[PDB]
RNA sequence: GGAGUAUGGUCACAAGGCUGAAACUUAAAGGAAU
RNA sequence: GAUCGCUAUAAGAUGCACGAGAGCGAAAGCAUUUUCAACUGUGUCCAUUAAUCAAGAACGAAAGUUAGGGGAUCGAAGACGAUCAGAUACCGUCGUAGUCCUAACUAUAAACGAUGUCAACCAAGGAUUGGAUGAAA
RNA sequence: UUGAAAAAAU
């Protein structure tokens, strides 16, 4: 029998580890679990936390959603991420930023108000280690 | 001779860009020569979906989407039927 | 142009919208 | 009766590999260092080029929930996967179908993810400059 | 076509680069469009 | 005890998405963040100092050469397995030189805009990169 | 996935 020497442990306690029962219990477990389970609320549903018997990090769906064709990327380092946004009464399709403005800008976030110096939308903490 | 006037590829005031690799092929191929094409799909496809949400272990989940870049080059492009042979006026549309 | 104007007297509005070297007798913007 | 190491309802985590040549349905616990069964496309068929079809992805996916059922897990965290190393990160044909065999068997999917390594800058790639004629 | 070939000179450790013919042969070789 | 899963190590190499008929450069070329050139401005200075250039001289992708370090991935040569009439090829697997850095060579490319450099004139229109100048907060 | 070849002048 493979299973009969298998013992469970606990951890919002937010889910159940299995071990090998102890012989001649071991538990620097590393667990990833997401943001909106830990609150019980969807409007954290897009981060994922480590923790180790740690670190968070933005999940790849939302990483991949957020990153627009024709704007700017603005990357910082605890991780930061940005871009440069539209504006109510703009017209031109691409809004990129000067070099020299883009050194500038280099639980909530609000970072945003750089706004005297572009205009930006999706801010973000993308990763903590 | 001349098929095309920016001779097939999108550069104009340089004098070399990277080599990127066919999606289906990895073939060699310029980063503005690339045939480039975006995908956003979700990860279960609507025959399946029912089943997912109907045995869901959440309250209110939406499900994502995948976001990935593809490029072609021109031999793969055409016979992936991503691109055709157009007309000789049509080559000129640029919609 | 194709919509010819007169060039020895050029009117008051049009020589202050064109470049100041390109004006019929070039003069500064300054004072 | 009640399997010795086995427990009440749990949550475990579905990481499917789906290339074009064979499938992994893999559950592990919520760590991640235990896994519960691990049952490829291959050990379900004969030929070797229906080790990624659909029938056998999901005939694959029928005996993990079997197997998770009898050692108390009920419901798993899906984390959908392709070889996209450098290669194509389009998971395989069946990648959906051992994920719809999982819920068709009465269990309860979590959370869904796709976890194809994306490479921020790579190596190269096998092929040559002319690709793979 | 022979041919960027033979010879002479020179550069390079080398592969080779640069300068560079003739004898002979043949009514076409070629460009864009229908 | 493979494939697979979580967790940690040390090099090597790379610089995705943003990334565009956008920018810079004499061309080759240049993408992780923290000396020179050019454009605009100018009731500043010199006053023909300019243009093109046999000879001559710098820079010049990739490959290649020599000597060290590096040596992950890929891979001229090569070895196998297929397909085939044959396969010394395309297809699959493994793999030496090479692919990376330093120093010295080499000096060629479908090195292309197949379009020499400089100057004058020249229909209509939308859009774009960087200044200047009015309004629009 | 395999498909090589078709004498000279009219």
């Amino acid at each position: 029998e493979p299973f009969s020497k298998k013992e469970w442990y606990n951890v919002r306690t937010v889910g159940q580890i299995v071990v090998n029962k102890t012989a001649g219990a071991q538990l620097g477990r590393v667990v990833e679990v997401n943001l909106a389970d830990l609150m019980e609320n969807e409007k954290f549903g897009a981060y994922n936390y480590k923790f180790k018997c740690h670190g968070l990090k933005l999940t790849t769906d939302k990483l991949r959603s957020i990153v627009k064709k024709w704007c700017t990327l603005i990357e910082t380092s605890i991780f930061c991420i940005g871009f440069t946004s539209r504006k109510s009464n703009q017209i031109k399709k691409t809004s990129y930023a000067k070099s020299a403005q883009i050194k500038k800008i280099r639980r909530n976030p609000k970072i945003v108000a750089c706004s005297k110096v572009f205009s930006m939308d999706n801010v973000y903490i993308r990763k903590v280690k | 001779t001349s098929k095309r006037r920016n001779n097939g590829r999108s550069k104009k005031g340089r004098g070399h860009t990277q080599n990127v690799r066919c999606s289906h092929c990895g073939r060699c191929v310029p980063k503005d020569k690339a045939i480039k094409r975006y995908q956003i799909k979700n990860i279960v496809e609507a025959a399946a979906v029912r089943d997912i949400s109907d045995n869901s272990a959440l309250t209110k989940y939406k499900l994502p989407k995948t976001y990935m870049k593809l490029e072609y080059c021109v031999s793969c492009g055409i016979h992936g039927r991503v691109v055709r042979v157009r007309s000789r006026t049509d080559r000129r549309n640029r919609l | 142009p194709l919509i010819e104007v007169d060039l020895l007297n050029p009117t008051a509005a049009s020589e202050a919208k064109a470049h100041k070297m390109k004006r019929l007798v070039p003069t500064p913007n300054s004072y | 009766e009640v399997i010795p190491g086995s427990t009440k309802d749990a949550f475990g985590v579905a990481h499917i590999y789906a290339t074009f040549n064979d499938t992994f349905v893999h559950v592990t616990d919520i760590s991640g260092k235990e896994t519960i069964i691990r049952i490829t496309g291959g050990m379900r068929v004969k030929a070797d080029r229906d080790e990624s079809s659909p029938y056998a992805a999901m005939t694959a996916a029928q005996d993990v929930a079997k197997r998770c059922k009898d050692l108390g897990v009920t419901s798993l965290h899906i984390k959908m996967r392709g070889e996209g190393g450098v290669y194509s990160k389009t998971p395989g044909p069946g990648a959906q179908a051992a994920l719809r065999a999982l819920a068709r068997a009465n269990m309860k999917i979590g959370r869904i993810e796709d976890v194809t390594p994306i490479p921020t800058d790579c190596t190269k790639r096998k092929g040559g400059r002319r690709g793979r004629r």
